[PDB]
């Protein structure tokens, strides 16, 4: 009834989708075959899974996901291994030539090759849906399919589906660590085209979670599997209220209304607490105030933008577990009295609480310790203007000599798009400056 | 020839009787009643076109 | 509830029959790929050269 | 070509209720009344006769493929609030360009 | 199913390609007959990238061997892994080259190019995706330089949307071994810069130095040289054949490494490369592979990385490893030796990770560098070219095979202004 | 001598696989016993006065 | 030349005959299996058709 | 149908035991035919080869 | 219809951002006159001029063997479009069977700058900006008639390329 | 002695964007098919002499 | 007394009927030798076969067909095949020498030596059946027997039987795939004499069937056997209303009256849904809503045309299997509220449904799957105007300089018939445009 469609575009999107659907199967008791372990009656019989898994006439759970990439390696690796019978093969779209870290290749070239098939699969899934809540689109702001095809797909989704929720889960390029070279070019060109065709975009980088895994989890050399497991925990805490009964339920149509103060300001951060291991959780008494202070601590933020440098606009706190609203209220009151956390003057009511009774599940052989309570901390702050300024500085350094422009132009995008995109994010940068006062 | 198995048309390969229709490797594993034959040698042509 | 259970059992019967038909069809497809549609020439194709001195 | 209402059941037969998350097409609800003896205004061929007010739309309908969509899409803001005057102006500019290019591609 | 057509010209290119197919047949567990004898299915999924199906389980390489001297054709047919190749794509001539670029280009070398292009066209439209063309040769002889550049020009005229990567063994002045190699190199660099969009220049003196310091190697000969070249040949295309945490193919490397179109001459490298005496004293860690990538003596293009500024650096890792460790190492090198990096490109590193190591080693690494120190070999070739062009030496051969001195002047001017473009982009302010 | 050694390892592997299939078949049959037991409620028709 | 062919035909028949004798050993073991046999239990897959059948 | 089902496949297994023996015996006789032929050919090879020094 | 005189040369001269704003509309026409004479004098000696840009001028040799060491040759000069430009602008090229027994020489900036009172830095821009202006004219969907005076006219009408060779060229290049 | 930094950025400003390939895929695996010949793009209804 | 005479003209018609009578005898439980098994598998008399099979004195079930071809070996391999005892001997009529892709040779020279005998056989079958309902003419537009002799046969049937219904199944030539050069000549010559002598001709394209088998059944290299199995399933779904029981059932006289608006526009399009194989059929919904959404799709049409580039006139929908009227109704409603389908202005009611109860029968050696639901959709859209205009262009390319015309001139036909055929199909083009106006 509370159906959601998950579109995972790019290698980052597909790997995050692997780590997400593993956790979803562990939550809903689904084997990597699509079947209940017990019969139809015992060990199940509920209909809580219909937000993510549709049910055929025999009782086979198939996910409401569309896996898209232009290279075949990662999608074929999904098709052959572990969850080979769970995922639908027609919902595992892949192409021949990758976009090769190129926004314009993903937007006008091979990205435009596949968008008809992708929209056909999406409209089949939406016709299956009977009360669709929105599209969770997992991608990166890196190169290729995560920028170009994601922006083109969201443009087409805004064209045909109207004002349905289009929540992005976007991997933002970190201030120091970044893999591609043309990544500022792709990020500028994709934020320019996804400023308008978006409702909200949860912004989750890699370096901050690397520091989190070093400092709080003691992995000291984590990997993409750990990163995507934490991102999967984030998206599960966001989507939990649509599947589990709680004191305060939060649906997907609400995040835009409660986190977007002005148009084009739709980039909130993300934080999960308590992200910590077992030998450290043995010595702790983890409670509502402690995990709220951990959320508001400028070290558990999963994007390298410290909130000391800006003002909060909106604050979605998703409490999940055996949490009590009295201690929720006390913790939020003491955060409001705390001075290091700074809220903007035109927003006295800056908090939105969603309480769910389901305790945080744990992946077997995972990284996180099992806790009775967790918070998904989702803040829209002006501290991201620093990241936008740094990325615009990188774009201006790359664009003063206009290196790596001949690729984009010679395979099809006009050069005026670079200038209008930089103008659009300059306008965004001034927008954040004007919002901050 | 006999040895190459190339005298089978598409219609004779696919339009087989429905009682024996789901065959395996283009044959009938259950309809087979001639075993252990000795009379008959394969010549140079038969062994060359096998 | 009995009608719903009968519908689900009919679906399960269809799944079992389709699984048997699926393994048969996959065997047929692998047969038509790895056999039939291959042309390795035998010795009789090369025997018909250099058999006449004129 | 005639989605002519259901009175009590107009609450049902809606695109939102029948699993169509796409935006719906507006037929003419609430049928009208006529007098009688409608003109034949045709022949036994499919022609439209001479003097008939023929339409100026495409005979093959209005549909654009992927390789003839506009390169830029406005985004359906429909709000015009908390934006600057040049923002309102160029949002109208892209909306007008969108409408013109779809009209030219249909015609 | 993106896949690459391999072409190999001259004796040097043929021997490098033979070693290359030996290496990437070991990587897929293919015997010289052609059958697959591996253990895991990972060596069997992307076997179509370099091999084409035959009848049975036979895998015929998508390689074209071209030479004007039949002796090297007999040698590469009867040598190790000579049975893997198809006898039909062994097009040759029975004349020779004579180390003459004019003879390899405007004479009987252009007689063979009809059948050569027929073979390459057969392999090219025997495809379904056709990722690109990968050529190996040397700019020291006739068939390597002249015929190789003729194939480069014709193939780019045919398919100007495919990734064309050529390797080419550039001549070193302290190796010599030919007297007309500056003429052969100058007349071919013009066709390389204008047509080819990915070039990984390899130098024999750098190969000898690597063999003599990092590997001791009391008598290396031409086997170990082609072996290291084949290592860097496999390490740049490993992500097309094996999956990984962060994939990157030839087109992605060309996009992230080539800022401007005529800026595409690279500096390949490989790690680990450990001597027998130091085998037990070394622990394979990602920082150790990163250092051996970013060591000057480990370079395979005779340039010194300290003697110039890097523009872009592609780092392709193989084996199970940590993305955080890779990212911190490749950020720490930029933070440490920031003077040897252009400041108008933030994040001068493209990073790729494949989790399938070579047979044997658990981890390995591959360096590709678009350094501005590549100009020094071009300057050495240009100064030798003007030294033996000052007195019009050895020009009677080229004028007999049909060239004018104006082609030599074009070659010199193009090499000079290409080096000047390197110097101007090297000595550029941030903004 | 290696052929007669390899024949022993085949029977040892299939002997050890047979011991696993002894245990796995007992788990399936014990699963079905607990499958009917978990489905028993007050309104179950399965239910019986018995000793 | 003929002795090498006659040896080769012996080597083909001996490898075939070695397969026949212990395939009969398998089929006799299945023929002698009964209901009351203790080496009899539920199987994980059982009804599969292997490749090369 | 269950008691007759076991008996039907017991005869099918017993038919295959007799089916292999129809081919195991013929292959065993040909091995005796080949072994006798090899012994005859080696003697006649030796007879002509002993005539070489003759 | 768009000729080469007084529009492409003027656009390449003003050209907002230009490498060569000093040379005049007579000079860019005269350097392409020099290019035409260069192509003429190298094609005369059975060679083929290739310019990265428009395309390549070659022959189509029609060699029928008479017998007793004689042959009739029908020679036709053809202009094959550069496939990079053809794929970039989508023009329907006329494919011509061209053999590899034709030596191919690139455009000689040294030759075009030797007798000219100009230099290499100007003679290179004099062709790069002209190719850029012709590409802009192809974008503008205007009927391009770009001349090669002494050889022929290249016509781009509507997604088609065809070159009309002059009669004197067709009668002195036929062998 | 020309300034390559300026005389590359000039045609980086004003070089030609190419027309994207008018073709499509439908197999969930690639298999690019041209769209202009195919059967889907209407051109013969336009023609010049349709009536 | 719901009998149907099935005429199969040409090689394509003979092979299609070869795959068709296989499926009919498998549906009705008739053995390949023609003898229905003596009880123990069937109930009572069970004369549902009487629509297609008659009853001789020997108990043999001879079909109500005629396999006519102007060639040996193609009907002769049927005479020597596995159904050699099922067909009456002179029911299968063969010529001696080909028309050989020539409309003139099949219409004026060789056709008027076998047309009298095939009319006599059709007369015997029509006198035998007492409730003669219609003819089913299976042929191809490739030419030869399938065009010239089919046109002559329908011309004689129009004057012999009059208002009796004459459905056709025509193998229309593909847009880019063609096995013959003279196919435009043959098709436009036969589609000038078919129009005044037909009722309704379903239109089937081999390239579209190839694409359907490639993208749905996962056979990458399909075969004419698979094609003819699909057309056999189409005609079985059409004629199942006559043999089986249903809620509301569809006569053969329905297919003319409820589908063609004008006397010369009688070219509708078949569509089957689902067409999925057994490997993927266990892993979908098989709902009537999804199979209606699949049959209203450009990627599943049996002809290679885009229905989104034209307006529909009528849709005859044969629902076959476990379908319910209200889910059918809701499926039709959401199709009517979709964007990409636009009905024509003058046709308010554009649907005609028939619900049957018998599920489709699967051949054990085919490629399809056992399903409980199917839809045979017959769409009369204006998207075939593109196909007719393409045929006119391919005609005008050849006829502008009298290519291939000497064969037709010398083999009976005069020169002017090409001109009248071209003018007639130009008038058909004008009709197809002005209907869409
Ligand atoms: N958190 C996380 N980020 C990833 C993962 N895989 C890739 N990324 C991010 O993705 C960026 C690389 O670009 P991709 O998103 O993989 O490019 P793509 O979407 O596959 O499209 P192409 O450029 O054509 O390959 C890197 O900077 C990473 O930050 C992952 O597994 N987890
Ligand atoms: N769908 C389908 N079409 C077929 C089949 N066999 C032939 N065709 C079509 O028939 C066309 C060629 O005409 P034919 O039917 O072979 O010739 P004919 O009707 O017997 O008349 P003649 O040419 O005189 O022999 C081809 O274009 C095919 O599309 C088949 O088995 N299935
Ligand atoms: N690295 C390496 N260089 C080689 C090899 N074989 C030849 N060379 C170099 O190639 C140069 C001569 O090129 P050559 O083989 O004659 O080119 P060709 O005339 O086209 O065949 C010499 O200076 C050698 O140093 C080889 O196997 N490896
Ligand atoms: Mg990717
Ligand atoms: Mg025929």
């Amino acid at each position: 009834m509370r159906e959601c469609i998950s579109i995972h575009v790019g290698q980052a999107g597909v790997q995050i989708g692997n780590a997400c659907w593993e956790l979803y199967c562990l939550e809903h008791g689904i084997q990597p075959d699509g079947q209940m372990p017990s019969d139809k009656t015992i060990g199940g019989g509920d209909d809580s899974f219909n937000t993510f898994f549709s049910e055929t006439g025999a009782g086979k759970h198939v996910p409401r996901a569309v896996f898209v990439d232009l290279e075949p390696t990662v999608v074929d690796e999904v098709r052959t291994g572990t969850y080979r019978q769970l995922f639908h093969p027609e919902q595992l779209i892949t192409g021949k030539e990758d976009a090769a870290n190129n926004y314009a290749r993903g937007h006008y070239t091979i990205g435009k090759e596949i968008v008809d098939l992708v929209l056909d699969r999406i409209r089949k899934l939406a016709d299956q849906c009977t009360g669709l809540q929105g599209f969770l689109i997992f991608h990166s702001f890196g190169g290729g399919t995560g920028s170009g095809f994601a922006s083109l797909l969201m443009e087409r989704l805004s064209v045909d589906y109207g004002k349905k929720s289009k929540l992005e889960f976007a991997i933002y390029p970190a201030p120091q660590i970044s893999t591609a070279v043309v990544e500022p070019y792709n990020t500028i060109l994709t934020t320019h085209t996804t400023l308008e065709h978006s409702d909200c975009a949860f912004m989750v980088d890699n370096e901050a979670i690397y520091d989190i895994c070093r400092r709080n989890l003691d992995i000291e050399r984590p990997t993409y599997t750990n990163l995507n497991r934490l991102i999967a925990q984030i998206v599960s805490s966001i989507t939990a209220s649509l599947r589990f009964d709680g004191a305060l339920n939060v649906d997907l149509t609400e995040f835009q209304t409660n986190l977007v103060p002005y148009p084009r300001i739709h980039f909130p951060l993300a934080t999960y607490a308590p992200v910590i291991s077992a030998e450290k959780a043995y010595h702790e008494q983890l409670s509502v105030a402690e995990i709220t202070n951990a959320c508001f601590e400028p070290a558990n933020q999963m994007v390298k933008c410290d909130p000391r440098h800006g003002k909060y606009m909106a604050c979605c706190m998703l409490y999940r577990g055996d949490v009590v609203p009295k201690d929720v209220n006390a913790a939020i009151a003491t955060i409001k009295t705390k001075r290091t956390i700074q809220f903007v003057d035109w927003c006295p009511t800056g908090f939105k609480v969603g309480i769910n009774y389901q305790p945080p599940t744990v992946v077997p052989g995972g990284d996180l310790a099992k806790v009775q309570r967790a918070v998904c901390m989702l803040s829209n702050t002006t501290a991201i203007a620093e990241a936008w300024a740094r990325l615009d500085h990188k774009f201006d350094l790359m664009y003063a000599k206009r290196a790596f422009v001949h690729w984009y132009v010679g395979e099809g995008m006009e050069e005026g798009e670079f200038s209008e995109a930089r103008e659009d994010l300059a306008a965004l940068e001034k927008d954040y400056e004007e919002v901050g006062v | 020839s006999r040895s190459a198995g190339t005298l089978q048309t598409t219609h004779q390969a696919t339009y087989i009787p429905p009682r024996l229709m789901p065959g395996y490797k283009g044959h009938c594993p259950t309809m087979k009643f001639d075993y252990g034959e000795t009379y008959g040698n394969a010549t140079a042509k038969c062994l060359q076109d096998y | 509830r009995e009608q719903e259970r009968l519908r689900k059992e009919l679906e399960r019967q269809q799944i079992a029959s389709n699984s048997r038909l699926a393994e048969e069809q996959n065997a047929h497809q692998n047969f038509m790929d790895k056999e039939v549609y291959t042309n390795p020439p035998t010795a009789a194709y090369f025997q018909q050269f250099n058999k006449t001195s004129r | 070509s005639s989605h002519f209402s259901a009175n009590q059941y107009k609450q049902a037969f809606d695109s939102r209720r029948l699993q169509n998350s796409q935006i719906p097409q507006t037929y003419k609800e609430r049928p009208s009344s006529y007098e009688g003896f409608t003109q034949i205004i045709a022949n036994d061929r499919g022609h439209l006769k001479q003097g008939v007010p023929r339409s100026k739309d495409s005979p093959w309908g209005g549909f654009v493929g992927t390789w003839e969509m506009p390169k830029k899409i406005p985004g359906n803001v429909t709000t015009y609030m908390s934006r600057g005057d040049p923002a309102i102006d160029n949002i109208q500019k892209t909306r007008a360009e969108h409408n013109e290019y779809m009209r030219q591609a249909v015609s | 199913m993106r896949e690459i057509v391999h072409m190999q010209a001259g004796q040097c290119g043929n021997q490098i390609g033979a070693k290359f197919w030996e290496v990437i047949s070991d990587e897929h567990g293919i015997d010289p007959t052609g059958t697959y004898h591996g253990d895991s299915d990972l060596q069997l999924e992307r076997i179509n990238v370099y091999y084409n199906e035959a009848t049975g389980g036979k895998y015929v390489p998508r390689a074209v061997l071209v030479d004007l001297e039949p002796g090297t054709m007999d040698s590469v047919r009867s040598g190790p892994f000579g049975q893997i190749f198809r006898p039909d794509n062994f097009v040759f001539g029975q004349s020779g080259a004579g180390n003459n670029w004019a003879k390899g280009h405007y004479t009987e070398g252009a007689e063979l190019v009809d059948s050569v292009l027929d073979v390459v066209r057969k392999e090219a439209e025997s495809c379904d995706c056709l990722q690109g063309f990968q050529l190996t040769h040397s700019l020291g002889g006739g068939t390597g330089s002249g015929m190789g550049t003729l194939l480069i020009s014709k193939i780019r005229e045919e398919y100007p949307d495919r990734i064309m990567n050529t390797f080419s063994v550039v001549p070193s002045p302290k190796v010599s071994d030919t007297v007309v190699e500056p003429y052969n190199a100058t007349l071919s660099v013009h066709q390389l810069v204008e047509n080819t969009d990915e070039t990984y220049c390899i130098d024999n003196e750098a190969l000898y130095d690597i063999c003599f310091r990092t590997l001791k190697l009391t008598t290396p000969t031409y086997g170990d040289l082609n072996h290291l070249v084949s290592a860097t040949m496999s390490g740049v295309t490993t992500c097309l054949r094996f999956p990984g945490q962060l994939n990157a193919d030839l087109r992605k490397l060309a996009v992230n490494m080539v800022p401007f179109p005529r800026l595409h001459f690279f500096m390949p490298g490989f790690a680990p490369l450990t001597s027998r005496g130091s085998q037990q004293y070394r622990a394979l860690t990602v920082p150790e592979l990163t250092q051996q990538m970013f060591d000057a003596k480990n370079m395979m293009a005779a340039c010194d990385p300290r003697h110039g500024r890097y523009l872009t650096v592609a780092a392709i890792f193989r084996g199970r490893m940590s993305m955080k460790e890779v990212d911190e190492q490749m950020l720490n090198v930029q933070n440490k030796n920031s003077s040897y990096f252009v400041e108008w490109i933030p994040n001068n590193v493209k990073t790729a990770v494949c989790d399938i190591p070579p047979r044997g080693l658990k981890m390995s690494a591959t360096f590709i560098g678009n350094s501005t120190a590549i100009q020094e070999l071009f300057k050495r070739i240009s100064e030798q070219f003007t030294a033996m062009f000052r007195r019009k030496a050895f020009l009677h051969w080229y004028t007999g095979e049909g060239m004018d001195e104006m082609e030599f002047t074009e070659a010199e001017s193009n090499m000079n202004d290409l080096v000047s473009e390197y110097q101007q982009y090297q000595d550029a302010t941030a903004e | 001598r290696t052929l007669e050694q390899s024949d022993r390892q085949i029977k040892l592997n299939r002997g050890s696989k047979h011991k696993l299939t002894m245990d796995w078949s007992d788990k399936l049959s014990a699963f079905k016993i607990d499958e009917k037991c978990t489905g028993l409620n007050n309104n179950s028709t399965e239910i019986q006065y018995k000793e | 030349e003929q002795l090498c062919l006659l040896q080769e035909a012996r080597q083909q028949l001996h490898a075939d005959l070695r397969d026949k004798t212990e395939a009969k050993k398998i089929d006799t073991y299945c023929h002698d299996l009964t209901i009351s046999s203790p080496d009899i239990c539920y199987q994980p897959n059982s009804t599969r058709t292997p490749k090369g059948s | 149908r269950t008691s007759w089902g076991i008996h039907d496949n017991t005869t099918r297994l017993s038919n295959r035991i007799d089916d292999i023996e129809t081919w195991r015996e013929t292959l065993e006789k040909t091995l005796a035919d080949v072994d006798e032929e090899i012994r005859k050919l080696e003697e006649d090879k030796d007879l002509a080869e002993r005539a070489l020094e003759a | 219809m768009t000729e080469v005189l007084s529009e492409l040369v003027s656009d390449a001269k003003r050209h907002k951002f230009s490498t060569i704003p000093k040379l005049s509309d007579d000079d860019i026409v005269s350097v392409w006159e020099n290019v035409a004479n260069f192509v003429e004098r190298h094609m005369a000696l059975q060679k083929g001029v290739q310019i990265h840009g428009l395309g390549t001028f070659t022959f189509t040799q029609k060699k029928i063997d008479i017998g007793n060491n004689k042959f009739i040759l029908i020679q036709r000069p053809v202009f094959v479009l550069s496939e990079k430009f053809a794929q970039t602008h989508r023009l329907s090229y006329t494919k011509h069977f061209t053999s590899g027994q034709v030596p191919i020489v690139q455009l000689n900036f040294a030759v075009l700058s030797n007798e000219s009172p100009f230099d290499r830095d100007s003679v290179e821009g004099c062709v790069r900006e002209v190719l850029q202006a012709l590409s802009r004219a192809v974008q503008s969907k205007r009927n391009v008639e770009f001349s090669f005076t002494g050889i022929g006219r290249l016509t781009i009408r509507d997604s088609k390329v065809k070159m009309k060779f002059y009669k004197d060229f067709l009668t002195m290049m036929d062998g | 002695n020309k300034n390559f930094v300026n005389t590359n950025a000039v045609e980086n400003i004003m070089s030609v964007p190419k027309k994207p390939a008018a073709n499509f895929v439908d197999t969930v695996n690639g298999a690019t098919h041209p769209l202009t010949p195919s059967g889907l793009m209407p051109k013969y209804v336009k023609k010049k002499g349709y009536g």
